[PDB]
C-alpha cells in the first residue's frame, strides 16, 4: 500500500473578470487517491465553480467561470487522500479588472473557430495571442488540458516564434482525427502578468468525401546506364499521384533542377559530355511526402589486369590455370596468352574464355611454359596479367634409342652403343640393354643390363661363337620407353 | 508534416488583370527562416492551390505561356492575374525528414472603370491647414526595379487629376497643399509600367479625410451648466437640463461624458433611472456628445441637491447646472 503523491500540482494564477481560470491537480497512490478542492479550509461549493475529473483516474480540474472579484480571490488547496495518508498543496487566484489590465497582459487577437474535419484527416485548431512577455499558448478540450507533453503522438502543439512586434501564433494539430477528438476547444495564453482564455471552439469529425489523396509513387523510375565518355545520355524519371508531385533531379546534395522551375510528374535529365561515374538522385514530392530513386551512371575503362594466374592442374600435355578476375565490375570473358619459356616471339592467344579457370591442352611433355591472362569487357581489352611459369609433366620415352650398334671385343665380351631417343619426354634416368642367344623369347626373359644415362656400355660373360640379339630401351622416372629393333653381334 | 491550416488572418485581395505577387506566410510569419537560409539548408519550397469551388489541390505548371504564373524565392508572381486564379493556396517547406506548410485564401476582385470595387481602402487623415501632407501610392515596392520608371495617373473618386487648387501629382506621391474639407474622399492611383514589351497596370485607392488641428485641440467644452438658465419649477419635476459637450478633434481621444447627480449616479434608489446618450461629428470631425436622463417616479428632494456634469477626453473638465 502507498500514500498519495502529487504528479501534478496547480500553480498561482492571475485572470481577468468575466473570463476563466482553471486549476489542475493530479495524484497517484495505492489505492488511487481522491482529491478535494478546498478554499480557506472549506470544501468548495460554489455557483461559478466546476470540478472536472480526469478519465484515467489521476485527477481533477477546478474551473472557475465567469471570474468575479474579490469574491473568488483566495488561496485554494488540492487535497489528495486515501486510507494511508493525506497531502494538500496551496495555490492562489488573483482576479483583476479590465480597468486594471496592465500593458503587456495577454490578449486573444484571434481564437480557434468552429472547424469540421473528415476522419483520418489532420485538424488544426488555431490561435493568435499577444503580450509582453511573449505569452505561452496552451490548449483545453472539454475543460481538461490538452496533453501534448509527448510530441510523439497523434496531437502536436506548434508555436510560431517571436518576431517581436507580432502576435505569437499557436496551433493545436490533431493528426488522424477520430470521433473522440470531437469537442469544445479553447486556447489559453499565459505570461507573468496573467492568463486569458479564448472563446470556445467546436471540432466536428465528418465521414469522408469519396475523393482520395494518393501519395507520390514512381510511374517510370530512373533506370541505370553505362556509356563511353562524352558520352551523352537522357535519363527519364516519372512520378504520379494525387495531388500530382514535382520532380527534381539531384547529384546527391547539389540541386540539378532549378527550383523556381520544377516540372510536374515528369523530369528527364539530359547528361551532356559524361566523364566520371556517379549516383544520380531523382526526388519527387507532393503534399503527401517525399520519395526518391537513383540512376547509376558509369563509364568502364579497359578492364584491370586479371589476378596472376595459378597452375592448379598439370599433365604431360596440359596445364590448368585459375585466376582472380582482378576487376570490380563483371568481365565478359578472358584471353590466355601462352608460349614456351625460352621463346622470344609474341605470345599465342586463346580467345573467348568465359570462366576464371581453363585447361590449356596441346602441350609437349617435360616442357617449360609461360602464361598470362587478359580480361575483356564491353569497352574492350585490358592489360595482360603478370606471367606465370610452369612445366608439363614427364612421360615414358615414346621412341627407341637410335643407331644401336654392337661389336665384338673378345670371344666373351661385346661393346654396345646407341644415341639418345628423339622423344625422351623427360630426363633419361638410364637405359636397359636386353640380350640373348634366343630372340624368340619374351624380352623379359632375355638377359638384362641396367645402365645410367650414357650412350655406351660393355657386356661380358658371353659364350663364344654365338649370335647375340641386342635390344635397348631408355627410361625416365615415369617408365620404360620402347625397345630398339633387334641387332645381331657374333662372339 | 507540421500543418498550420488556413491563415485567414491575412485575407488577400487583388484586382483582376493586374500583377500580384504573393509572399509565402510560413517563411517569416511562423518560421524564423528567410528563404535564403532555408534554401541553403537543402529544403525545397513547393506551392499547391485549391481553386475555390473545387475539392482537390493542383500543383501549378510554371512552364506555361508568357510565364503568366512564375515563382521567385518565397514569392509567387502573377503577371497578370485572372479571375480564375481565386482560391486557397498552400506553400510547403520540406526536407526528407521535415515538413512545415500553411494555407491562405486569395481573392481576385473585379474593378469597374470608376474604380468602384469590392476592395478595402485604407484611411489617411490630414491635419487641416497644416501645410503639405503628401500621399504615397501604396504596395508598389518590388514590382519593377530602378531600371524602369513608371507613369502614375492620379484620380479623385472617378475623375483624373490635372489642374487643381492645391492638389499636385508627383508621380508616386500626391501633394496636398493647404488641405481643405472640400477635398475629402477615396483617391486612386494607376501606376503603369512596361515589362518585357507589355504594359502592366497597378490600381490602388486611399480614402483621405481631413480632420481638426491639434492646435485647435483643447479640453471638453460644456455650457448646459452655463447657469444663464436656472431651472426652478413646481415639483412637478418634469424638468431636465441637457449636457452639451463639444470636443475639438484629437487623433487618439477617449470621449467619456458622465452626469454626476449626487456623486453616485449608478441608479440611485429614490428614482428609477437609465442613462441616455447622443453623438454628432462636425465637418472637420470634431465631436459633440450630449447626455440627458430619464426617470420613472419623482422625489421632491432632488431639486435641493445640485447636478454637476463632467466629461473627460484626454483632458478633464467639469461644470454644474446651478
Ligand atoms: C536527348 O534529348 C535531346 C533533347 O533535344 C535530344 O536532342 C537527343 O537526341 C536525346 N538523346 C538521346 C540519346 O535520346
Ligand atoms: C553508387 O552508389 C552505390 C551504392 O548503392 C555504390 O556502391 C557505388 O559505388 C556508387 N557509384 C558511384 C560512381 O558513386
Ligand atoms: C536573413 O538575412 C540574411 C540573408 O539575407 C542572413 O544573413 C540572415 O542570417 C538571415 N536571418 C536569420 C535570422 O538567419
Ligand atoms: C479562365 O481560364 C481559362 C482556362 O482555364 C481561360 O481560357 C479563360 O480565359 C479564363 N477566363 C477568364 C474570364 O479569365
Ligand atoms: C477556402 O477554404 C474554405 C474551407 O476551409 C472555404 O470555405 C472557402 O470558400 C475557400 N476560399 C477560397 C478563396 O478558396
Ligand atoms: C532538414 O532540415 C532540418 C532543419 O534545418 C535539419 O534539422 C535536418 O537535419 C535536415 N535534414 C536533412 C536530411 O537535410
Ligand atoms: C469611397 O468613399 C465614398 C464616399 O465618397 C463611399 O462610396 C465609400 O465609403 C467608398 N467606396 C468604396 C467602394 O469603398
Amino acid at each position: 500500500e502507498t500514500p498519495p503523491r502529487f504528479t501534478r500540482t496547480p500553480v498561482d494564477q492571475t485572470g481577468v473578470s468575466g473570463g476563466v481560470a482553471s486549476f489542475i491537480c493530479q495524484a497517484t497512490g495505492d489505492p488511487r487517491p481522491k482529491i478535494v478542492w478546498n478554499k480557506k479550509g472549506k470544501k468548495v461549493s460554489n455557483q461559478r465553480f466546476e470540478v472536472i475529473e480526469f478519465d484515467d483516474g489521476s485527477g481533477s480540474v477546478l474551473r472557475i467561470q465567469p471570474l468575479r472579484t474579490p469574491r473568488d480571490e483566495a488561496i485554494y488547496e488540492c487535497v489528495a487522500s486515501n486510507n494511508v495518508g493525506e497531502i494538500s498543496v496551496s495555490t492562489r487566484l488573483t482576479v483583476l479588472r479590465e480597468d486594471q489590465i496592465p500593458r503587456g497582459f495577454p490578449t486573444i487577437d484571434m481564437g480557434p473557430q468552429l472547424k469540421v474535419v473528415e476522419r483520418t484527416r489532420t485538424a488544426t485548431m488555431l490561435c493568435a495571442a499577444s503580450g509582453n512577455p511573449d505569452p505561452e499558448i496552451t490548449w483545453f478540450k472539454d475543460f481538461l488540458p490538452v496533453d501534448t507533453s509527448n510530441n510523439n503522438g497523434r496531437i502536436k502543439q506548434l508555436r510560431s516564434e517571436s518576431i517581436g512586434g507580432t502576435p505569437i501564433r499557436g496551433a493545436l494539430q490533431i493528426e488522424q482525427s477520430e470521433e473522440s477528438d470531437q469537442g469544445k476547444y479553447e486556447c489559453v495564453a499565459t505570461n507573468s502578468a496573467g492568463t486569458r482564455y479564448s472563446a470556445p471552439a467546436n471540432l466536428y469529425v465528418r465521414e469522408l468525401r469519396e475523393v482520395r489523396r494518393v501519395p507520390p509513387r514512381f510511374s517510370i523510375p530512373p533506370t541505370n546506364h553505362e556509356i563511353m565518355p562524352g558520352g551523352s545520355v537522357n535519363i527519364t524519371c516519372v512520378a504520379v499521384g494525387s495531388p500530382m508531385p514535382y520532380v527534381k533531379w539531384m547529384l546527391g546534395a547539389e540541386d540539378l533542377t532549378p527550383e523556381d522551375d520544377m516540372p510536374i510528374g515528369r523530369n528527364v535529365l539530359e547528361l551532356n559530355d559524361v566523364r566520371q561515374s556517379a549516383n544520380y538522385t531523382c526526388v519527387a514530392m507532393s503534399t503527401l511526402g517525399v520519395i526518391e530513386a537513383i540512376a547509376q551512371i558509369t563509364v568502364k575503362a579497359l578492364p584491370k589486369p586479371p589476378g596472376t594466374p595459378v597452375v592448379t592442374e598439370s599433365t604431360a600435355t596440359s596445364i590448368t590455370l585459375t585466376w582472380d578476375s582482378g576487376n570490380p565490375e563483371p568481365v565478359s570473358y578472358y584471353i590466355i596468352q601462352h608460349k614456351p619459356k625460352n621463346s622470344e616471339e609474341p605470345y599465342k592467344e586463346i580467345d573467348g574464355i568465359a570462366t576464371t579457370r581453363y585447361s590449356v591442352a596441346g602441350l609437349s611433355p617435360y616442357s617449360d611454359y609461360e602464361f598470362r591472362v587478359v580480361a575483356v569487357n564491353n569497352i574492350g581489352r585490358g592489360p595482360a596479367s603478370e606471367p606465370v611459369l610452369t612445366q608439363t609433366s614427364e612421360q615414358a620415352p615414346s621412341s627407341a634409342p637410335r643407331d644401336v650398334q654392337a661389336r665384338m671385343l673378345s670371344s666373351t665380351t661385346i661393346l654396345v652403343q646407341w644415341k639418345e631417343p628423339e622423344e625422351p619426354n623427360g630426363q633419361i634416368q638410364g637405359y636397359r640393354v636386353y640380350y640373348t642367344m634366343d630372340p624368340t623369347q619374351h624380352v623379359n626373359n632375355w638377359m638384362k643390363h641396367n645402365v645410367a644415362d650414357s650412350q655406351i656400355t660393355t657386356i661380358g660373360n658371353l659364350v663364344p661363337q654365338k649370335t647375340y640379339s641386342v635390344k635397348v630401351l631408355a627410361f625416365t622416372s615415369i617408365g620404360d620407353g620402347p625397345l630398339s629393333s633387334d641387332i645381331q653381334v657374333i662372339t | 508534416c507540421d500543418d498550420w491550416g488556413l491563415d485567414t488572418m491575412r485575407q488577400i485581395q487583388v484586382f483582376e488583370d493586374e500583377p500580384a505577387r504573393i509572399k509565402c506566410p510560413l517563411f517569416e510569419h511562423f518560421l524564423k527562416y528567410n528563404y535564403s537560409t532555408a534554401h541553403s539548408s537543402g529544403l525545397t519550397l513547393i506551392w499547391y492551390w485549391t481553386r475555390q469551388d473545387r475539392d482537390l489541390e493542383e500543383p501549378i505548371n510554371f512552364r506555361l505561356p508568357e510565364n503568366r504564373i512564375s515563382k521567385e524565392k518565397d514569392v509567387l508572381w502573377f503577371r497578370p492575374t485572372l479571375l480564375n486564379d481565386t482560391g486557397n493556396y498552400t506553400c510547403m517547406l520540406r526536407n526528407t525528414t521535415y515538413c512545415s506548410k500553411v494555407a491562405f485564401p486569395l481573392e481576385v476582385v473585379q474593378k469597374d472603370s470608376c474604380f468602384n470595387s469590392a476592395m478595402r481602402f485604407p484611411v489617411h487623415k490630414m491635419y487641416i491647414e497644416h501645410g503639405i501632407h503628401k500621399i504615397t501610392c501604396p504596395n508598389v515596392d518590388g514590382y519593377f526595379p530602378s531600371s524602369v520608371k513608371p507613369s502614375v495617373t492620379w484620380y479623385k473618386g472617378c475623375t483624373e487629376i490635372v489642374d487643381f487648387h492645391n492638389v499636385l501629382p508627383e508621380g508616386m506621391n500626391l501633394s496636398f497643399f493647404i488641405p481643405l474639407v472640400s477635398n475629402n474622399g477615396n483617391y486612386t492611383c494607376v501606376v503603369t509600367y512596361p515589362e518585357n514589351g507589355r504594359l502592366f497596370h497597378l490600381t490602388r485607392t486611399v480614402t483621405v479625410k481631413v480632420v481638426g488641428s491639434p492646435k485647435d485641440a483643447l479640453p471638453p467644452q460644456i455650457y448646459s451648466p452655463n447657469d444663464r438658465v436656472v431651472y426652478e419649477k413646481e415639483p412637478g419635476e418634469e424638468l431636465v437640463i441637457p449636457c452639451k459637450v463639444y470636443f475639438s478633434f484629437i487623433m487618439d481621444s477617449h470621449n467619456e461624458v458622465w452626469w454626476t447627480i449626487d456623486g453616485k449616479k449608478p441608479d440611485d434608489v429614490t428614482v428609477d433611472i437609465t442613462i441616455n446618450e447622443s453623438v454628432s461629428y462636425s465637418s472637420t470631425e470634431d465631436e459633440t456628445r450630449t447626455q440627458i436622463l430619464s426617470i420613472k417616479k419623482v422625489t421632491p428632494e432632488d431639486l435641493r441637491r445640485n447636478y454637476v456634469c463632467h466629461a473627460r477626453n484626454t483632458k478633464g473638465e467639469a461644470e454644474q447646472a446651478a
